């Protein structure tokens, strides 16, 4: 059978998508939170 | 097509969120973006009262 | 026309295991009847008619169960 | 476009970086010639 | 005391005064995704609905190319 | 060429281009097609707070987020009908789940090591208690791996397997007569009543994966 | 005695910058980084420590969750 | 002619689980009996007209516990 | 050659086991009622017809498990 | 006889599964007794004879059960 | 090949034991309805429809068994 | 003639299978005792014989089938 | 060829009855829900996620059955 | 010669379902203990011998379901 | 010769009936959770690590009815 | 000849209905722990060892699933 073939980029898709979150797409809203803090306490 | 029913079985599931769950999220979030867009503004008017004392 | 005479005998007898539903359902209708009249003795005739409704509800399933043995036995 | 940030990735997911190579090589003992029934 | 009353005197003053320069005149197939359905006006179930209307075409075609 | 990775590059295309349509050029207001993304953001911020809670808390937070949004958009293939699914390809899920089972234990190696034998009982124990229950709780450890990924892979393929068996039933119920459309309307929205719960299962199967992975690295990380 | 007397307009120029110069809800975020770079400096220090839960958010804003 | 009709005394063993959960059935009104009368001791003389006379109303199902057994036995 | 029409009589008598599902089932709703209005006899005019909804909805799976027993007739 | 009358030993093995409901009725009338004497200790020796008939009445299905198990022995 | 059409005939009655979960599952949810509203009649319409959503999943298990028998029925 | 002896092999398997009734029945009486003496210790020597009376009388479904089921070995 | 395939069908019928517990498993996680809503009507905002992950663990574990039977159907 | 131990391997599993009663019978003995002692944590000192003489006779049937299953060993 | 390959999976097909040990085995624990938090709300984050420690020791202990199928399927 | 291991495969696979109570034995002991600690949170220090005591005396025999299944398949 061919169990190997999708798995080669299966979890390889994971380690590139985490870095899009952990470094790019997740923390872009945390700046959007703290900007709502430095407009809160001014 | 023998499987003609297949795209048809969300004729009304697509209509469910269009008729029964369109304001259940769009008229849920609008007050929330209303909530942020003035509680910064009203606290900003509190800055216009805090600058008046000095 | 041999072994079909056996299957109308064995399959007839398994049908009465389904009468467990009529047996147990005719039990909780009274097992919840009387603890109700225990707390409230005076108010009784509001449920004694609907209990035999609940009994007729339970026995309708068992009487729509067992007669399938004698459905086409002869 | 976007902003990059030095977020801690290797020193805290190094078991999961290692474990990705652990199961990959395990198929090299399973999908070499044992898949031809 | 004085310190909160001087931590604001820059950032209240040095920012934009009008909310000008709307930047909707930046259309080079980079921002033309959002000026059609992602403006803050309609809010129906539209951008999700045209996602599915392509993938059922992308789905039905790949066996029309394979076998049918 | 590759005839089974056709839509795997779509899965990160929806989120490498999620910033294209959610973030309205970096407004602080956060309009309606963005405020769900921060609504879905705090729904993982809350749950991994309440059952980790310690100081070393948010360091694994991106990994437990990127497991959610990876299988939350498994629901796309369960509703696009003319597709052989990727969550139905359960060989990858059950082998994605083998690394998160041992990966906490190898996270327990250099952090804890010799003390990691303390999975026997977290309370007091006499002599005959421990050495015959240790195989009963490690039965929840060497089978902890298969119990996670199979649960996702078995609930979702019935989104196209418990429904495509109906397509052989109702299309055979129409090519009989024109006056065969009797007994009310059974080859109709009764099937639609079946589909949307498995569609809604597809949401909560992702959410249960966030909770399940959160509980396992509570004790594999904390003492 | 009149040491702060020449501070008679630095808060008055802000008051004219508030009665008709308040675009607080159609402006973006990255302009404020050009205004205040320290709002990204504590971002850097709260990422490496793993502090994503910004304190001082729940007292003024909701959780926006399905709890 | 010998291996088919012999099944009438084989499927007659399976009907012993007809409703013979008396513990699921018959006994649970007697549980509800001494549940209720230990709440009001001065009510036990009006619950025997509806429990043990209600019992046969439950065992009206239990009449045919094994009537289908012996009828195809002898 | 007799076997396909022989399984018509074992293939339905085993199919009437699950008619106990409404049997113990439909009385549980009645087992909720008669101690339900024990603690509150007043509100019964609206909560009894909603229990008939539960009576009828679980009776629907009191005829499904005999539906395929009557598919024997075709 | 080796294929006809020798078959009846497995009909007995299904006859002796009917006592799973017997073992509950000689248990749960005992189970409502001990909680029945809980909240009223001075109802003890009037309920204790009204409950031992529940040991006799519920086991009457448990004893009429395996008569068909010993119908084939003696 | 009249044994396989006996094999696709014997198995419907052995696949309908699993209905009995749904026969009582819709009732034990209904069991908590009537004593649910007995503690407060002002809860009457905020617990009625959600337990029907709590009901509806229990039917699909019983609607998982009939399609097995019917795929066992039709060929 | 060891076909029927093979039937008495498997018929020994469904012989004393019926210990579920004496398995949960032998515990549910103690489920009532141990919740009984929990709520009040002033019945500690009254029902402790009477649940012992519940104990041996619950095993009347226990050792009843066994007297020919353990004795089908030698005869 | 169809003498070995004849038991693939009878397996896939007898296999899918272990998810009768999938119904009632997905039931007491709602019957124990509205006892919470009736006893504390201001807790529905936080008790709903405790049971929405409650049954998804349950009814998928009952759904392990037809994952086996579909292997023995197809 | 193919019936040396023909029906011996099948019966030893179907006899071993008696661990159900040995399973939850091993459970309520502690399950009723723990919410019992949650009513009163001072009674724990006297049920420490009552979990001795409550559990050991509870799994008296636990030896009685495997020695029947040990028809094959010796 | 290959006629016993059918006996390989009908012995595996019936092994899915052992999944109600996790079908109900995690229903009532969650049904013991979602009322146990409603009786007092601020013990949400103490019984919830108690439940997962009780969840995984119950359904994974009911999971390895899957392994006796799979090593029988393969 | 060939029929030996066929007779082992439907006996070893039918032993895994035996663990059914062993699954839901874990449920009720963890049920009344999180119902027993729910009103007394100050008891988890003392009775949570009593809850896990209900395995090492209980499931030490209650989990003999493959120990009766694969044992003579050596």
């Amino acid at each position: 059978f061919y169990f190997m073939n999708q798995l080669t980029y299966g979890f390889l898709l994971m380690i590139t998508l985490l870095i899009l979150f952990s470094q790019f797409f997740l923390p872009m809203i945390l700046r959007l939170y703290v900007s709502r803090l430095f407009i809160s306490k001014l | 097509n023998d499987e003609s029913i297949l795209l048809l079985t969300f004729l009304g599931f697509t209509g469910l969120v269009a008729k029964y769950l369109a304001p259940a999220y769009k008229d849920f979030a609008d007050a929330r973006m209303k909530k942020v867009s003035d509680v910064l503004n009203a606290s900003r008017n509190k800055h216009v009262e805090a600058v008046k004392d000095r | 026309m041999q072994l079909v005479l056996a299957a109308k005998y064995i399959g007839a007898g398994i049908s009465t295991i389904g009468l467990l539903g009529a047996g147990i359902g005719i039990a909780i209708v009274f097992a919840a009847l009387i603890n109700g009249v225990s707390r409230n003795p005076s108010i009784k005739d509001t449920v004694f008619p609907m209990a035999i409704l609940g009994f007729a509800l339970s026995e309708a399933t068992g009487l729509f169960c067992l007669m399938v043995s004698f459905l086409l036995l002869f | 476009m976007l902003k990059r940030f030095p977020t801690p990735i290797l020193k805290v997911y190094w078991p999961f970086f290692v474990a990705g190579a652990a199961v990959y090589y395990g198929m090299s003992k399973a999908a070499d010639l044992s898949s031809n029934t | 005391p004085n310190a909160k009353r001087i931590a604001n005197v820059v950032h209240f003053y040095k920012s934009l005064p009008q909310g000008p320069a709307p930047a909707i005149k930046a259309n080079t197939r980079l921002a033309r995704y959002k000026a059609k359905y992602f403006d803050g006006d309609n809010a129906s179930g539209k951008p999700l609905w045209h996602f599915a209307l392509g993938i059922i075409a992308f789905g039905y075609s790949m066996e029309y190319y394979f076998h049918l | 060429l590759t005839t089974f990775s056709l839509y795997t590059i779509i899965v990160l295309l929806v989120i490498t281009s999620l910033y294209t349509l959610t973030n309205n050029n970096n407004k602080i207001i956060g309009s309606r097609w963005l405020i769900s993304q921060e609504a879905i953001y705090d729904t993982i911020m809350n749950m991994t707070k309440g059952q980790i809670g310690g100081k070393n808390w948010g360091l694994y937070f991106p990994m437990i987020f990127t497991l959610f949004m990876f299988i939350f958009i498994a629901n796309l293939i369960s509703m696009i009908p003319y597709s052989f699914a990727l969550s139905a390809h359960l060989v990858f899920i059950i082998s994605l789940s083998i690394v998160i089972w041992l990966g906490n234990t190898i996270l327990g190696l250099y952090k804890h090591g010799w003390v990691f034998f303390s999975l026997f009982v977290p309370a007091g124990t006499p002599l005959p208690l421990v050495p015959l229950l240790v195989i009963i709780e490690t039965l929840s450890y060497f089978a902890r791996a298969i119990s996670l990924g199979l649960r996702l892979g078995s609930n979702i393929l019935a989104g196209h397997l418990l429904m495509v068996i109906l397509a052989g039933l109702t299309f055979n119920f129409m090519l009989i007569n024109l006056f065969t459309l009797v007994f009310g309307f059974v080859p109709l929205a009764m099937i639609l009543a079946i589909m949307m719960l498995e569609f809604a299962i597809g949401i909560i199967q992702g959410y249960v994966w966030a909770i399940l992975t959160a509980s396992y690295l509570k004790d594999a990380v904390y003492l | 005695e009149s040491l702060v007397s020449k501070e008679l307009k630095d808060l008055q120029s802000t008051l004219d910058n508030i009665q008709s110069a308040r675009p607080f809800d159609e402006l973006t975020v990255d302009d404020l980084t050009k205004i205040k770079p320290e709002i990204d400096a504590k971002v850097e220090e709260m990422v490496k420590k793993g502090k994503w839960d910004v304190p001082g958010y729940k007292d003024r804003f909701g959780n926006l969750n399905v709890m």
